[PDB]
């Protein structure tokens, strides 16, 4: 019948699905926990430069906050 | 007696030409076409189970020759 | 570095899939088996090639709209739209697009 | 593990994988090639076994001569075949091609297509139902099974 | 983690087109009344492996090429390329996150029309150029259609970045305002890909171009070809049907960005069981003459609309 | 040995150019055509030309070169000299190249340095713009006149093309 | 009055999409002459802040420029909260 064209459909459709889950998995592996930055212009790019002096570790996604200011 | 198959005269008023158009330009045909397809997707396939079904046949088929005792 | 590591690795899997598709088979041993210019094609090449370079000049009409003269960069963008129109009316009536001898 | 054992798995996953794409090239030539469409119609379904309807002859891995090969097609046959690669099988349908058939005795016949290629199955019937036909296919796909090519490597 | 990145990127395309040509085969099969492959595995789960397995250990023919290099050039840059269409596409977060990814699309597709061109030389039959040439003189001219309606939908989001699509269609899916333009896209894209009722070169009876490959070389032009059609139909929905993102559940848009990229796909082989195949000089007429005077006009009136509406989007 | 991407690019561009400047057949000099242009995009880029890079590949080597071997597949009926040429000329860019190598500066006809591309780079930006893309989205608001030309230029080739081709 | 009834009759009839064609782009070519918001179009684009708004030296008689960004001396863009 018509339902027994869906597991080749349910395999097609997996083998689409991990692209996508694994890209948004591993930036926030290697970002820690959050979205990796998006730099597009230079005004972005010379803040993310800016966080990582200000992490202390060489890290653009350690942020610091108030507990950083005297 | 005999019948004609493509002797007609289309109207040519607003209505009627105005179906055409949309007809031309959205595609009305073509779609009615593709739900003829989409129809036969959910019928019932005409395929047997060979080697385990078999087609049918009658007492007359002719197959293998063979002779016979008494 | 990013994007040079993906085209490197697109084009060195597929050179792969090439190489050992060209060989594994010849692991096996099967015995050795032994033993006009057309004008109108031209045409549609070179209309392609004008009706292209016009696409490029109107490809950063995004950018173009954000500016403060927008009565001016409607005018031209008209323009080069209507002029990109007026060559096809040219080659439609003068019988280019038709494959017909 | 032995070398035999790894062999003898070795040949039945080229084997599985051989039988399991059959895709033929068909010669449809006389009333023969009208069966052969029945089996790829609805009712049988050929495509349903691996075997695709019709394949390009360097794409393709069977050949199925189905109707009379008269002495003036017999060199455009052996061209075919020549340009098939391998490995490749020839499937015999008909009394035509078998044997010549009810034009045996005829002065532009060649009496069975097996004088002018090499034929791994024949099929006969004038015409073979589209079931009979089938069974010939599954069983090229039996003999298939059979071939012991890495088997016979390692014993070389 | 990057390069894990990358296989996580190509593997599953390959699998995907895999199991493409078994959907294909079985969907064809019940809209004609029959099943299709249900005897290689449960319901014919297995007929993709035995497939490939089969060709890759069938001798190639390899004929007298005029240069033996551009025969080889030619799978390479075919699947090289199809497989780098995919690295800008957010789902919903790119591998790649271009300024310009909407103008890569573009200008990695156009470098396709190569290996159909080279392909065509080596083969050194004369016929077989022919082929080759009605393919290219296809691929070029409707592909003058999908830069400019590309620009028309552009004009309502205001950038060429791909996730600038998602904003974009955060109220609304774009197929609304633009339905006109998404029709002619649609079609644009079978043309490209050579697909039914649009497919000459495997169009028997009239000619194909990759006529001398077999075994695994003609694998590499198959699964470039196939790796195409989900793309395209990727880039529609992206452009057309946008898909809501919520950063906290990325996940929940990969599913259903998933199942949209599919219903896209199957319309591909719903098409191609439908309706006969357009003559050569037909399918030039349907752009030379019906489609660029519409692409154009509508052009005109998506560069005007958002100006006399005070709609234009933002730059960023 | 990634700070000199520019320069290695160059050297490739140089390579492609020796190519199809010693004239192999027609269709290999198209091929080294294609190889030079995407390495000459390459070169764009990282100088910060996103627009214009990407606007090679899609006018040039998707465009004219397409039409160019598409002419030649049908015009063309698919030695020495070639291969003298050739490596005539890989000799004098290993010879450029290695000097500007050892001691950092050499002079033909102008005088050429070699201590890198990165050293004149502009040190400060912070635009929230592509400074590219503002200029080339000024051809409709400040290049009026040049949009005219430009245009009228482009609908003329279409008449003239096809009144040199008609023959009769 | 009947001659063009006719004329138009006809291309609706045997060219549908040229008719389609040239009534899209005459509208793209009129409506922007007519249309009352094409001038906040310009507004909107000359109040977007792609620059620093670099301050003024006070000299004493200026007193259309505020002192603070929040005095309701200058332009303001309430006309674009309620567009
Ligand atoms: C990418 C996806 C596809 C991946 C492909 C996976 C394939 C997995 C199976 C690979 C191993 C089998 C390939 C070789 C089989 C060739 C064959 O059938 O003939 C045996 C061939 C036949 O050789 P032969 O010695 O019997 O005779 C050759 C000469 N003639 C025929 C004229 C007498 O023997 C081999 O070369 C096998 C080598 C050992 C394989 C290990
Ligand atoms: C190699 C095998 C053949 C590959 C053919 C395909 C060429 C890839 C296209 C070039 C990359 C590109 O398009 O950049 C767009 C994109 C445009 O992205 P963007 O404009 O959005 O900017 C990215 C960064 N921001 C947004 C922050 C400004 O380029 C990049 O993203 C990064 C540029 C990296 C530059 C390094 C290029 C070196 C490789 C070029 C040589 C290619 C040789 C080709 C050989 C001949 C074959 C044609
Ligand atoms: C005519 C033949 C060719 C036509 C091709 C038709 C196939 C293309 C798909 C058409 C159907 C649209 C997809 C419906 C299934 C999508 C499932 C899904 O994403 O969630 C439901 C989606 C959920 O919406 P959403 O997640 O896509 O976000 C909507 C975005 N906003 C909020 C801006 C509107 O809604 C539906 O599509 C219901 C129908
Ligand atoms: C207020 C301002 C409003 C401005 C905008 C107003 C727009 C008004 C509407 C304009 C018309 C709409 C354009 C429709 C496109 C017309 C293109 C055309 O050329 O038509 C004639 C063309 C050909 O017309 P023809 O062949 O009959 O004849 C042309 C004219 N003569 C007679 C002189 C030769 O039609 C085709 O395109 C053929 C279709 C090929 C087969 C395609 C299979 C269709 C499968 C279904 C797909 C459904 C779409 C899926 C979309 C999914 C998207 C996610
Ligand atoms: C079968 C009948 C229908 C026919 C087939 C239809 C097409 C196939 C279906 C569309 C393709 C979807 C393929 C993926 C489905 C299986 C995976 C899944 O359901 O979602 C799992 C997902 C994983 O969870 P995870 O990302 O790890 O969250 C961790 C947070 N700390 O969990 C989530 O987070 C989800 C939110
Ligand atoms: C509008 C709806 C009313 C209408 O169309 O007019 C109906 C009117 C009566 O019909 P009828 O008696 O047949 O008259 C035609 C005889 N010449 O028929 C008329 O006589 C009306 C006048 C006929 C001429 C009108 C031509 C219409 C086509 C012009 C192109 C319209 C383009 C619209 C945009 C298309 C894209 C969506
Ligand atoms: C409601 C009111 C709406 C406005 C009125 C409708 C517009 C009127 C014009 C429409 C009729 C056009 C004339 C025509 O009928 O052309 C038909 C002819 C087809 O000839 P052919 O296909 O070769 O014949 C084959 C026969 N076997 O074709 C020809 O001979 C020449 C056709 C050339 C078409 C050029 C297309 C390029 C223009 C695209 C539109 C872009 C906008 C142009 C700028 C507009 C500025 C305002
Ligand atoms: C600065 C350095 C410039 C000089 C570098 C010379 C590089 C060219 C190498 C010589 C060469 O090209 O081959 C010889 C030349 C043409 O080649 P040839 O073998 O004669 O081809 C026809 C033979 N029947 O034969 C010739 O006709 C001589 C051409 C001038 C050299
Ligand atoms: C620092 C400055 C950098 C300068 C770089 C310039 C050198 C780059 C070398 C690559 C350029 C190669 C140019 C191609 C030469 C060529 O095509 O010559 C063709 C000519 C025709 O020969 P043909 O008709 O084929 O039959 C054989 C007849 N003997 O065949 C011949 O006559 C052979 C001629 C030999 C070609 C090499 C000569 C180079 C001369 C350079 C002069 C400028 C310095
Ligand atoms: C190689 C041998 C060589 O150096 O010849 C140089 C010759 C004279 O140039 P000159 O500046 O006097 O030499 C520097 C000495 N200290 O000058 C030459 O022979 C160089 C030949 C160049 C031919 C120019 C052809 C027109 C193109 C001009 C564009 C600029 C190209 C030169 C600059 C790039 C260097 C290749
Ligand atoms: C102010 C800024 C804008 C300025 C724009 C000025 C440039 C316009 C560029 C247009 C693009 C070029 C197209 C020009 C070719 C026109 C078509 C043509 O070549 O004529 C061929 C046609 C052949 O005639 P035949 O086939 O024998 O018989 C049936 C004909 N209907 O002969 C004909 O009978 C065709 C009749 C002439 C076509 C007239 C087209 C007028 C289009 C304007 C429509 C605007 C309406 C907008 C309002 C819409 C409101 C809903
Ligand atoms: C027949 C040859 C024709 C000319 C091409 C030469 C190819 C072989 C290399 C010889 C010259 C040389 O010394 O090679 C070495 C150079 C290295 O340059 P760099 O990366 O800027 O090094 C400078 C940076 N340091 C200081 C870290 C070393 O290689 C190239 O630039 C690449 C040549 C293209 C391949
Ligand atoms: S064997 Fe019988 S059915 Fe087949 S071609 Fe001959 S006569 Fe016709």
């Amino acid at each position: 019948m018509w339902f027994e064209v869906l597991p080749g459909i349910a395999v097609m459709g997996v083998c689409l699905f991990i692209p996508g889950m694994a890209t948004a998995r591993i930036h926030r592996f290697s970002n820690g926990g959050k979205e990796k930055r998006v730099a597009h212009y230079p005004y972005q790019w010379y803040l993310m430069e800016r966080d990582r002096r200000v992490s202390g570790v060489n890290r653009s996604y350690v942020s610091k906050g108030l507990e950083n200011i005297d | 007696t005999y019948k004609y198959v493509n002797l007609r005269e289309p109207s040519m008023d607003m209505k009627s030409v105005t179906d055409r158009a949309a007809q031309t330009l959205l595609w009305t045909e073509l779609i009615r076409g593709l739900g003829m397809t989409l129809s036969y997707l959910f019928r019932e396939p005409a395929t047997i189970n060979y080697p385990f079904e078999k087609g049918p046949l009658s007492p007359r088929f002719r197959g293998e020759h063979a002779l016979r005792r008494y | 570095m990013n994007l040079m590591l993906a085209l490197l690795t697109n084009f060195t899997l597929a050179t792969l899939l090439v190489i050992i598709a060209f060989w594994l088979p010849q692991l096996n041993v099967y015995s050795e088996k032994t033993s006009p210019f057309s004008m109108k094609f031209f045409l549609v090449a070179i209309t392609f090639l004008l009706f292209d370079l016009e696409i490029a000049l109107l490809l950063p009409l995004p950018w173009a709209s954000q500016t403060a003269n927008l009565n001016t960069m409607l005018t031209m963008a008209l323009f080069l739209i209507i002029l990109l129109a007026v060559s096809l009316a040219y080659e439609w009536t003068q019988k280019g697009l038709e494959w017909t001898e | 593990s032995r070398g035999e054992y790894v062999v003898a798995k070795l040949d039945d996953l080229i084997n599985w994988a051989r039988r399991s794409s059959l895709w033929p090239m068909t010669f449809g030539l006389a009333c023969c090639a009208v069966e052969m469409m029945h089996m790829a119609a609805p009712r049988y379904d050929m495509d349903r076994f691996g075997v695709v309807f019709r394949a390009s002859p360097r794409q393709s891995d069977v050949m199925i001569v189905a109707g009379t090969l008269t002495n003036k097609m017999a060199p455009a046959l052996r061209k075919v075949y020549d340009q098939m690669p391998e490995p490749r099988y020839v499937v015999s349908m008909g009394s035509c091609a078998n044997g010549g058939g009810y034009y045996h005795y005829s002065y532009s016949v060649v009496r069975g297509c097996d004088r002018i290629v090499p034929v791994d199955i024949y099929v006969p019937g004038c015409p073979p139902t589209a079931e009979a036909l089938l069974y010939g296919i599954l069983q090229l796909q039996k003999k298939i099974k059979r071939e012991k090519r890495l088997r016979i490597w390692y014993r070389r | 983690m990057f390069m894990i990145n990358i296989l996580m990127l190509i593997i599953p395309i390959l699998l995907a087109v895999a199991f493409l040509t078994l959907v294909e085969r079985k969907v064809l099969g019940y809209m004609q009344l029959r099943k299709g492959p249900n005897v290689v595995g449960p319901y014919g789960l297995l007929q993709p492996i035995a497939d490939a397995i089969k060709l890759f250990i069938k001798e190639p023919l390899r004929p007298a090429t005029s240069s033996a290099s551009m025969f080889i050039l030619a799978p390479i840059m075919a699947l090289g390329l199809a497989l780098t269409m995919w690295i800008p596409l957010p789902m919903p977060y790119p591998l790649i996150n271009m300024n310009l990814g909407v103008l890569f699309m573009l200008a990695m597709s156009s470098l396709a029309v190569y290996s159909i061109l080279w392909s065509g030389w080596a083969s050194n039959s004369k016929y077989a150029l022919i082929g080759a040439l009605r393919a290219v003189a296809q691929t070029i001219s409707y592909e003058v259609t999908l830069a400019i309606i590309l620009l028309s939908v552009l004009l309502m989001s205001g950038s060429f970045t791909l996730s600038t699509l998602i904003t974009t269609q955060e109220q609304m899916w774009l197929i609304l305002p633009a339905w006109p333009l998404a029709m002619m896209w649609f079609i644009s894209t079978l043309a490209e890909t050579n697909r039914a009722p649009f497919d000459l070169t495997e169009g028997e009876s009239e000619l194909g171009f990759n006529v001398e490959y077999a075994a695994g070389p003609f694998a590499l032009f198959f699964m470039a070809e196939y790796a195409n059609i989900i793309m395209m139909n990727i880039f529609t929905a992206i452009l057309f049907l946008g898909t809501s993102h919520n950063p906290h559940m990325p996940e929940l848009y990969t599913i259903n960005f998933t199942i949209k990229s599919l219903l896209l796909t199957m319309s591909f082989l719903w098409i191609r069981a439908s309706y006969p195949r357009f003559r050569y000089d037909q399918l030039m007429h349907l752009l030379w003459k019906n489609f660029l005077p519409l692409t154009l006009a509508l052009c005109m009136w998506h560069v005007s609309l958002p100006i006399l509406t005070s709609g234009i989007p933002p730059q960023t | 040995m990634m700070l000199y991407i520019v320069f290695i690019l160059s050297v490739i561009f140089v390579m492609g150019f020796v190519g199809f400047s010693s004239k192999p057949s027609p269709i290999y000099g198209g091929l080294g055509l294609i190889v030079s242009g995407g390495v000459g995009c390459g070169i764009v880029l990282n100088f910060g030309g996103s627009f214009l890079g990407l606007m090679v590949f899609l006018i040039y080597l998707g465009g004219m070169m397409v039409v160019f071997g598409y002419t030649t597949a049908m015009a063309t009926e698919q030695n020495k000299a070639v291969l003298g040429a050739f490596v005539t000329g890989l000799l004098m860019e290993f010879f450029m190249v290695y000097y500007v190598l050892k001691d950092k500066e050499v002079e033909v006809v102008f005088e050429f340095n070699g201590l890198g591309d990165w050293v004149i780079y502009d040190t400060g930006d912070s635009g929230f713009f592509s400074e590219e893309a503002m200029g080339i989205a000024a051809l409709y608001s400040y290049g009026t006149w040049l949009v005219i030309v430009t245009g009228w230029s482009l609908l003329i080739g279409v008449v003239v093309i096809m009144e040199i081709t008609r023959g009769n | 009055a009947e001659r063009v009834a006719a004329f138009l009759k006809n291309v609706w009839a045997k060219e549908p999409v040229l008719v389609a064609s040239f009534a899209i782009a005459g509208l793209a070519v009129i409506l922007p002459t007519l249309s009352p918001y094409t001038k906040y179009s310009l507004m909107i684009n000359r109040a977007t802040p792609y620059n620093y708004p670099v301050p003024l030296r006070d000299d004493g008689n200026m007193p259309d420029v505020p002192s603070h960004p929040q005095d309701p001396q200058g332009p303001s863009l309430e006309w674009l909260k309620r567009l």
